[PDB]
DNA sequence: TCGGATGTATATATCTGACACGTGCCTGGAGACTAGGGAGTAATCCCCTTGGCGGTTAAAACGCGGGGGACAGCGCGTACGTGCGTTTAAGCGGTGCTAGAGCTGTCTACGACCAATTGAGCGGCCTCGGCACCGGGATTCTCGA
DNA sequence: CGAGAATCCCGGTGCCGAGGCCGCTCAATTGGTCGTAGACAGCTCTAGCACCGCTTAAACGCACGTACGCGCTGTCCCCCGCGTTTTAACCGCCAAGGGGATTACTCCCTAGTCTCCAGGCACGTGTCAGATATATACATCCGA
């Protein structure tokens, strides 16, 4: 399985995902090849935002859902 | 056809306004002055006329001050005329601005 | 039994109103014993300085009372005062009588 | 007595006139009405230079009731145009600009009949009625293209003069407005009021507009803000608590939201470090828009609003930065 | 019925010592009043960052002593020490 | 008469003649025609930065008044000190 | 062994790091940004405390700090100090 | 029971809340010391640090430098505006001056 | 004791300091003057600083106190504490 | 036999004086000067090395700051050299005695 | 150099209303006693400061063309004084008047203060790397042409 | 514009402070209490606040006219630029030494509580120092 991101900088991200990683596991491999902090990245699944309660699977995230880099801004 | 020549109705004055010192300043178009400036950092403000006669006084003094070191400037500039340059020379040397 | 503890220090300003000031003022935790005393009778000096200067100009310009004008005068025509007080305004005096040097014809 | 162009109800007016003060008051008014009557389709003034004169005493009731009359005729001349094989009138069209600044002091003369009581009013807080002319509000709205969808905020309308102003102009949906203050919110309703009498008086198209009496702390209008690109409030004098309150209710927006403010939330100049991801400027450009900018205001020197508009470009550059 | 306390009949007690035969406008009063508490404010915060700038936490005599060296001109200065000495002296032996 | 109680114009209030009343105080013997204009504007920011003081006094002790210890201690921040009002 | 002096260094430090992530400071420097905190603080704990005295407190709260930044900072600067300290205090409060 | 969470993370912030606090009551200010009083003054204090040192990294840049030395400090602040203003009173060591060369030295 | 350290502060250094300052031209008197100038004020700050340490009952001088005394000047150089 | 017209060799040096900035004094005359100086008002003053250089960076700032307003003196005399009738104009306008 | 002629102090009748002097009272200021803790001193111990010797040397001091600013006057036109009609708004002094400022009675938030609890925060140890520095060479004014 | 005179910069070499990490306080932080301080109702009252008569000094313009500002011009002289010749500056080394931080250890000084008390501040008073109208000599200016 391998979803995607598409960007505000139209980085289409490779996201090496598996159904068994959490929100949490992808907004922490977005901090890694990305530099960002996850407080904020909101990604656009049909219009929700992934909450790392649940896993990809657990939103029966399909592969190539190229999702999007929203910012919930939490610095806050 | 008697007048005087420039100078003297200069300095005759200089040493009345030196000595008869009350304020030099009509009150009420300065107070409206005063008023028109607080008013725009707030809207209605009372005063006090104590305190816009101290804000009289202390303007007056402010400006003479002023005047005397601008005064300084003009003669070593060696010129008897003050220029508007003398006072920018003196509040950059006091430091205002 | 009225005690006046600035007669007690042979003086004039008081020694209760000035404590209070200072415990008031948050100046330290504690306030020593001869400070306010030592303060009060500094005040003393510089006020009797301040209106022996007074005074003088009430002699020039014949006046039995001071006035701002015989303040002004004082505080300006002295020499250390003036440095202590260059960045102090006098209102209702005026200044010095001062005429300069190339205006006079 | 002034009827709509279309033969509608007229404008009816009492002998005596209003009286609001000495300097232009309602005597001034209404003939300077006719003279944007004037300055509309021109078969008025060959009466109007007819004994419509300059010269003419205090409290001429013959000169009200020849002007009255004339553009009776004048507006019965229009309808012989109109009635033969001719359509009236196009309906939506929009006022010009001075036109419509006359508009807008004919509701300030004609709604605000009390400024005195809006001059007694409580201390501080953004209860500061302080307000702008027509012309800088019609160079900002001439710097924002607010569509349909850009629609207008005004939290704080004050009597909303402004969002009138913003609904004449633009080709807007809707516009929303909401008050704190008392004596200017009832008087804000007889804006309200009287200025879509008033448009319905000049047969020309306003906007839609929700002016309301209450707050800004709700969610409702977080939502309404998350909603809604286009916004100013003439916030100088409001405190930096309700201000950097707002600056969090706009951070929930939507990309390039044109926002004006009076004094900003963030400088011309802004920079972004790690340390502003908790504030407000990182994802807006903030410019100034231009002032009157001859501006004997409250303020001598003009008054220059400004323009916050969103982008978090600069932070997601900042997010390559971070990669570097 | 409030009270605003003014130094003013010290004022008249210091004239009264000095120069007894003149008197003084209530102008002038306020004008002798603002001086004092310019003069006492200003030595009371010198002594107080004295006090903060040596770790001590109460201020005595030789601290406003030195207050006084700082803050006025020297000579007068030395006057107004030698002043005060005396006074603390004075306030030493009729305790 | 009247309408809001806005004052838009008061600088020339500082009148020619009363510049050159002040500046005759100062003793100067002759004033070029621009020490009208630039000094209005010097003694205006002089006056901002008093009045923002002491409107700031007034707003801190929440009142709606211009006391002269308002004025007073306002010119005590800028370092001008002024005595015969507190 | 030496005393445990204060200092701002470690806050510096952060402060440094958090607006360039790879930027040092001379240790000249450091000194120079402790004195110039240290000098900031006296005076607005002065002025805060003559506002106390000039208003018969007890209790300096952040009303009197944020009157006396308004007092001591000039313009914009001030404008967003007081923002600074509005949201700080936000975040402290709950 | 809990455990002991800190104020600088309770106010959200990075300066010392406990450290103005103890210096607030030791500085003799007032009899007593506010809540949110050395909280907003850190708060300022941070605001100021990182408006100064802000415009020092930008100097330093300027320079190509990493560690901030006493000229990029002085850079930043007699080259700004409203710190200039703020800090004419205030000399800073090691720093020396702004390039001032007054135009009318300069030949044709 | 010393002697001749005023003049100790030298033409050069007074030069070095004026061409920092964007002084063109100098003139003779100007090295006096400017000695002269710089006497009164040390004179002043440093008599401020003697108040100090002789207040602390120490007979060294530390630059805490000179910073003391520059703050008392309205000055107040960093650097130190 | 190259040699500048002067104005050059001020203005070249004065940028560098501007940018190389440690102390522009040297500072065993000048600590020298201080010991002497300090010896009147008290025997036996011990210093701290780090006082002293205190001392010459702000002895050092305060003539440079004077020199500027100096040089403003002179340029508004229409004088390209100084003479310390400027200095004197500067420290009475910035009211230092 | 002094006639004419000024607004310049000096002198004196007549208010007057600000200013020195009781007053009374009450309300902040002066002693008795605690105590405990800042602070003064005894001791000491390290450590920074002073002082000296010596080696280098940058840097300061005379000096000497020279060249560029200082400076003295002129004259010319300009703007800045001046009495004087005019004109114009300003001050003094009556009116109510009301909005805002000062005093009071809770009282409840709400921060001093002590005590567990510990973890952020500072003294000190490698370290290494931005920077100090040096050396070479490309690059840029320059000032007599 | 071209030889010279620095000057910018590039790169190599090393180095000594920053700076990350290590141990170990003690000061922050939690969690309590406990008095009390300003905070808000709630109230009197006074003091700016328009307003206008109503006089009135004074500002505003204006023809004159004149002292000054300044562009310019010799001039001169004195600082400047670079050179040669001293000279402490400065850097490091050795060595004492006294002085500033420390612990220790009482001690006595002031905070605080209580209680008397008297003197400072409204308050009210007379009252007389000076303000002002009117006349009167005079430092200075216009000018012959
Ligand atoms: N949080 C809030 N909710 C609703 N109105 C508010 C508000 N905060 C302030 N206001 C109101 O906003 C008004 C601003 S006065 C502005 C006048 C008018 N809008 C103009 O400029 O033309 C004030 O009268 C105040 O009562």
């Amino acid at each position: 399985m391998q979803i995607f991101v598409k960007t505000l900088t139209g980085k289409t991200i490779t996201l090496e995902v598996e159904p068994s990683d959490t929100i949490e596991n992808v907004k922490a491999k977005i901090q890694d090849k990305e530099g960002i902090p996850p407080d904020q990245q909101r990604l656009i699944f049909a219009g929700k935002q992934l909450e790392d309660g649940r896993t990809l699977s657990d939103y029966n995230i399909q592969k190539e859902s190229t999702l999007h880099l929203v910012l919930r801004l939490r610095g806050c | 056809p008697h007048r005087y020549r420039p100078g003297t109705v200069a300095l005759r004055e200089i040493r009345r306004y030196q000595k008869s010192t009350e304020l030099l300043i009509r009150k009420l178009p300065f107070q409206r002055l005063v008023r028109e400036i607080a008013q725009d950092f707030k809207t209605d403000l009372r005063f006090q006329s104590s305190a816009v006669m101290a804000l009289q006084e202390a303007s007056e003094a402010y400006l003479v001050a002023l005047f005397e070191d601008t005064n300084l400037c003009a003669i070593h500039a060696k010129r008897v005329t003050i220029m508007p340059k003398d006072i920018q020379l003196a509040r950059r040397i006091r430091g205002e601005r | 039994k009225a005690k006046t503890r600035s007669s007690r220090a042979g003086l004039q300003f008081p020694v209760g109103r000035v404590h209070r000031l200072l415990r008031k003022g948050n100046y330290a935790e504690r306030v020593g014993a001869g400070a306010p005393v030592y303060l009060a009778a500094v005040l003393e000096y510089l006020t009797a300085e301040i209106l022996e200067l007074a005074g003088n100009a009430a002699r020039d310009n014949k006046k039995t009372r001071i006035i701002p004008r015989h303040l002004q005068l004082a505080v300006r025509n002295d020499e250390e005062l003036n440095k202590l007080l260059g960045r102090v305004t006098i209102a209702q005096g005026g200044v010095l009588p001062n005429i300069q040097s190339v205006l006079l014809p | 007595r002034l009827k709509s162009p279309v033969g509608a109800e007229p404008a009816v007016y009492p002998w005596p006139l209003p009286v609001y003060d000495k300097h232009h008051d309602a005597a001034h008014e209404i003939i300077e009405t006719i003279r944007w009557v004037c300055e509309e389709i021109p078969d008025l003034k060959l009466a109007m230079e007819n004994y419509v004169l300059i010269d003419y005493d205090t409290k001429s009731f013959e000169s009200m009731q020849r002007l009255c009359d004339k553009y009776n005729r004048a507006i019965d001349s229009i309808h012989q145009l109109w009635k033969g094989t001719t359509q009236p009138m196009k309906l939506n069209t929009r006022p010009s600009t001075g036109l419509l600044r006359h508009i807008l002091q004919q509701v300030y003369n004609h709604s605000v009949t009390d400024p005195e009581k809006l001059n007694n009013y409580e201390p501080f807080s953004p209860e500061v009625y302080g307000e702008t002319s027509f012309d800088l509000v019609a160079q900002m709205i001439d710097e924002i293209k607010m569509t349909d969808d850009d629609l207008f905020v005004d939290l704080g309308s004050g009597v909303g003069q402004v969002v009138l102003q913003v609904a004449a102009a633009t080709n807007c949906k809707h516009h929303y407005g909401v008050e704190k203050a008392d004596i200017p919110a009832k008087y804000a309703e007889t804006m309200d009021r009287e200025f879509r009498k008033w448009m319905k008086w000049y047969g020309k198209k306003h906007a839609e507009y929700t002016l309301e009496r209450g707050d800004f702390l709700s969610e409702e209008w977080r939502e309404r803000i998350a909603n809604t690109s286009v916004i100013f409030v003439n916030n100088f004098a409001f405190g930096p608590e309700v201000d950097h309150q707002l600056k969090e209710r706009f951070a929930n927006m939507k990309e390039g939201g044109r926002i004006v403010s009076s004094k900003p939330f963030a400088p011309l100049n802004f920079r972004i470090n790690s340390r502003n991801l908790s504030d407000i400027g990182t994802i807006m450009r903030v410019v100034e828009l231009s002032p009157l900018k001859g501006s004997v205001s409250w303020t001598g020197k003009p008054v220059s609003y400004y323009l916050h508009t969103i982008d978090r470009t600069i932070l997601e550059n900042y997010f390559s930065s971070l990669k570097n | 019925k409030t009270r605003k306390e003014s130094y003013a009949i010290y004022v008249y007690k210091v004239l009264k010592q000095v120069h007894p035969d003149t008197g003084i406008s209530s102008k002038a009063m306020s004008i002798m009043n603002s001086f004092v508490n310019d003069v006492f404010e200003r030595i009371a915060g010198e002594a107080s960052r004295l006090a903060h700038y040596n770790k001590r936490s109460t201020i005595t005599s030789r601290e406003i002593q030195t207050a006084v060296r700082l803050l006025l001109p020297g000579e007068l200065a030395k006057h107004a020490v030698s002043e005060g000495t005396k006074a603390v002296t004075c306030y030493t032996s009729a305790k | 008469k009247r309408h809001r109680k806005v004052l838009r114009d008061n600088i020339q209030g500082i009148t020619k003649p009363a510049i050159r009343r002040l500046a005759r105080r100062g003793g100067v013997k002759r004033i070029s025609g621009l020490i009208y204009e630039e000094t209005r504007g010097v003694l205006k920011v002089f006056l901002e930065n008093v009045i923002r003081d002491a409107v700031t006094y007034t707003e801190h002790a929440k009142r709606k008044t211009v006391t002269a210890m308002d004025v007073v201690y306002a010119l005590k921040r800028q370092g001008r000190t002024l005595y015969g009002f507190g």
